[PDB]
DNA sequence: CGCTCTGCTCCTTCTCCCATCCTCTCGATGGCTATGAGATCAACTAG
RNA sequence: AUCGAGAGGA
DNA sequence: CTAGTTGATCTCATATTTCATTCCTACTCAGGAGAAGGAGCAGAGCG
């Protein structure tokens, strides 16, 4: 729209489930903190399992 | 650093000593006779000179100077006097002309009497002005021990009371000479100095004592833009100093002044400027030609309207179509020589007179005074343009060389240069190109019937001081200004320019 | 107005240009987005010539030092490209040929 | 056995470097104040 | 001229 | 020998103010490898 952007999400899987892959945090717009997509999940209206 | 090195440095150094301290040159030529305090039980039996001020009951300046002063010399005296008494400085506001050195001397007449001031007075002026006044102060009043501050280890080593020296004097040494036992300081023309951003106005500040004033031949009226800075010295403890007034009344003066574009008036500005301006009322003194200029013509003056030809309408319009000035920058050496080039264009071009409408138009007028007999000034403020008007009249048109032209080089001294005031005043010479900076020098070429400016100075007070020249008390015969000015060039933008300043 | 759309001319007219011209497509100032392997001129020898500079796409760099994975041939590459036609040496994969 | 102290292990961040030699072409860009006037000093010259 | 950029050769 | 005069070179004051702003990234792949530096941790002697 004049832009384009090609900007990006990136969705991170950490390691091995062992002890890391136990989440996956989401590298937002801006945001300084990778946020697991439960935190997500709220902030998109969304409460229930 | 010199050719002959160490050997010739030592030779150097023989006198450098020597002009800290004595130098046989220096004594034959400048101390030695020359009312020095061995001199003066000499030159003192000549002028004892007894201060009436002192002498005689309700007297406040001395009649050996007061007698010489005119009426109204006299009654300025007189307040400067009392401006003493009240502890306070002001400026001596008197036309050109009309005499201010011997003012000073009259009052100093009575400081050292009549005021007990036995301690140095500074006075300060160019070395020629000098020269006339140092013979001045040694004839006007020897009873103050005179001291001439000129050079740097010989003029300091004279550490006594009248200290007479030059604005150049100042920038040689006055950094050493700080507040040396100063009982009262006068500058000449305050417009010496008149630059707020100069290191002069720097020194000026620098040149503290006990009174403080500056004589000068303007008024107070609408000149404040430097005024600012000449009341460092004249009223540091009246008005204040130009850093102050830089916030004070600059800032709103600045803002409506110019007729600003948006929503601030003149006025405003106007009012700020007023309220500086009129607090100088008892210390303004000011002596005006209504009751001097008793025999001289009308002052008249007008503009010519000379326009451009093709070839140098199409080249001025060239030069900035082509130098593309705004993408080299602004202020740059072409860019400013580009303000210069588009006048140039009329000036020069390199180039016969034919391609200038400007040599057109002198060559028409002097081929009439030609034939109507009148003598003639050229007005031009620059060498390189006071040879190419002369290649003008002497490669292009030897005749209008041939109608007696005259003119000042500056490397002439002083004597050469009184008698070209002469040559053009008496019959001998009929034609003289001249410059501002002579008309200040003292070209008073009142013989001149019309004149011609070729390229005028960027301020229209500057071209009255050369105007004034030719104006002079005693001329018979009236003479009119010719401004030569190009319609749709950069010298109407300077006009207009140098107007604003004048407006 | 009238004066404004006068500097936009002459900045559009001759900035555009400009930029083709030093074949970099950013603020003119340093390093700025360098296309140096966009803009060029057309090798006039023979017709072919001019025909290799139809065929020659610029590929992204790897920087010096690298080549095979990319440049390596690709079995995507298969009928849209031709294999053979690559130049040697620095260029090797660098400029491909439809 | 807690306190403390210390040494041990790990993690994270930072920093510098891309063969030799040669040939041609293009090209952009530079490249930005003054102003003479005045004064004093040196050098030559004649009395 | 001085960099920079691009191609070819060993 | 020295005073006079005149050329040479260096350093300086007095007018235009003039005119606004310059601007963000849009961001793309960009690497290799090894040192240096901190951070936290665990256990050994001490209180």
């Amino acid at each position: 729209k004049g832009s384009r952007f090609i900007s990006t999400l990136q969705v991170k899987l950490y390691g091995r489930e062992g002890s890391s892959a136990r989440t996956i945090k989401a590298t937002l717009p801006y945001i300084k903190q990778d946020i697991p997509i439960v935190i997500i999940f709220r902030a998109l209206g969304i409460i229930p399992d | 650093l010199r050719f002959r090195g160490q050997p010739g440095e030592a030779k150097d150094d023989g006198d450098e000593l020597y002009y800290q301290e004595r130098l046989k040159k220096w004594v034959k030529q400048r101390s030695c006779g020359s009312q020095r305090s061995s001199d003066l039980p000499e030159w003192r039996r000549p002028h004892p000179n007894i201060p009436d001020a002192k002498l005689n009951s309700q007297f406040k300046i001395p009649g050996e100077i007061y007698s010489l002063l005119f009426n109204y010399q006299k009654t300025c005296v007189q307040w400067l006097y009392e401006l003493y008494q009240q502890n306070c400085g002001g400026i001596i506001g008197d036309e050109m002309g009309l005499g201010k050195t011997i003012q000073v001397i009259a009052f100093i007449a009575a400081l050292h009497h009549s005021g007990l001031l036995t301690g140095p007075v500074l006075i300060v002026c160019p070395a020629t002005v000098m020269k006339q006044w140092c013979n001045e102060f040694q004839h006007w009043w020897p009873p103050l021990r005179t001291v001439i501050l000129h050079s740097m280890g010989s003029g300091m080593a004279s550490d006594q009371h009248i200290l007479i020296t030059t604005y150049v004097g100042l920038r040689i040494h006055s950094d050493k000479l700080l507040k040396v036992k100063w009982q009262y300081a006068v500058l000449d023309e305050g417009h010496k100095i008149r630059n707020p951003d100069s290191e002069i106005s720097l020194t000026c500040k620098k040149l503290k004592t006990h009174n403080r004033i500056i004589l000068s031949g303007t008024p107070i009226q609408n000149n404040l833009t430097e005024l600012w800075s000449l009341f460092d010295f004249i009223f540091p403890g009246k008005l204040g100093t130009l850093p102050v007034f830089q916030q004070q009344f600059v800032i709103p003066i600045n803002i409506g002044g110019y007729a600003n574009a948006t929503n601030i008036q003149v006025q405003t500005g106007y009012k700020c400027a007023v309220a500086l301006r009129d607090l100088i009322s008892p210390y303004l003194l000011r002596r005006v030609k209504a009751d001097v200029a008793k025999d001289l013509p009308q002052k008249k003056e007008m503009v010519l309207f000379c326009k451009l030809t093709k070839y140098q309408r199409s080249k001025y319009l060239e030069f900035l179509h082509s130098s593309d000035l705004n993408q080299i920058q602004n202020g740059k050496r072409n860019v400013l020589f580009g303000i210069d080039i588009l006048r140039k264009i009329c000036n020069h071009p390199d180039g016969d007179p034919k391609r200038s409408g400007k040599m057109q138009v002198v060559k028409q007028l002097l081929l009439l005074w030609h034939k109507q007999g009148y003598k003639a000034l050229l007005f031009t403020q620059s060498r390189q343009m006071l040879d190419i008007l002369e290649e003008f009249i002497s490669t292009k048109d030897p005749d209008l060389s041939h109608l007696n032209y005259l003119r000042m080089d500056g490397t002439t001294n002083i004597k050469g240069r009184q008698s070209l005031v002469d040559r053009f005043n008496n019959e001998s010479f009929d034609v003289f190109l001249l410059t501002t900076r002579v008309g200040g020098l003292g070209v008073n070429l009142t013989g001149a019937n019309r004149i011609i400016i070729f390229d005028p100075d960027w301020n229209p007070s500057t071209d009255m001081q050369a105007r004034e020249r030719a104006w002079r008390i005693g001329q018979k015969r009236e003479v009119s200004i010719y401004r030569l000015m190009v319609g749709g060039s950069i010298e109407e933008k300077i006009y207009h320019r140098q107007i604003f300043k004048q407006f | 107005f009238n004066m404004k759309l006068a500097i936009n001319a002459k900045t559009i007219t001759s900035g555009l240009k400009y930029a083709l011209a030093t074949g970099n497509w950013g603020e003119q100032k340093k390093a700025m987005s360098s296309r140096a392997g966009v803009s060029q001129v057309l090798n006039r020898y023979t017709y072919s010539s001019t025909l290799s500079h139809l065929r020659r796409t610029n590929t992204p760099i790897g920087r010096d030092g690298k080549l095979a994975k990319p440049r390596q041939l690709h079995n995507t590459h298969w009928g849209l490209v031709c294999p053979a036609e690559t130049p040697e040496g620095q260029a090797c994969g660098l400029v491909k040929n439809l």
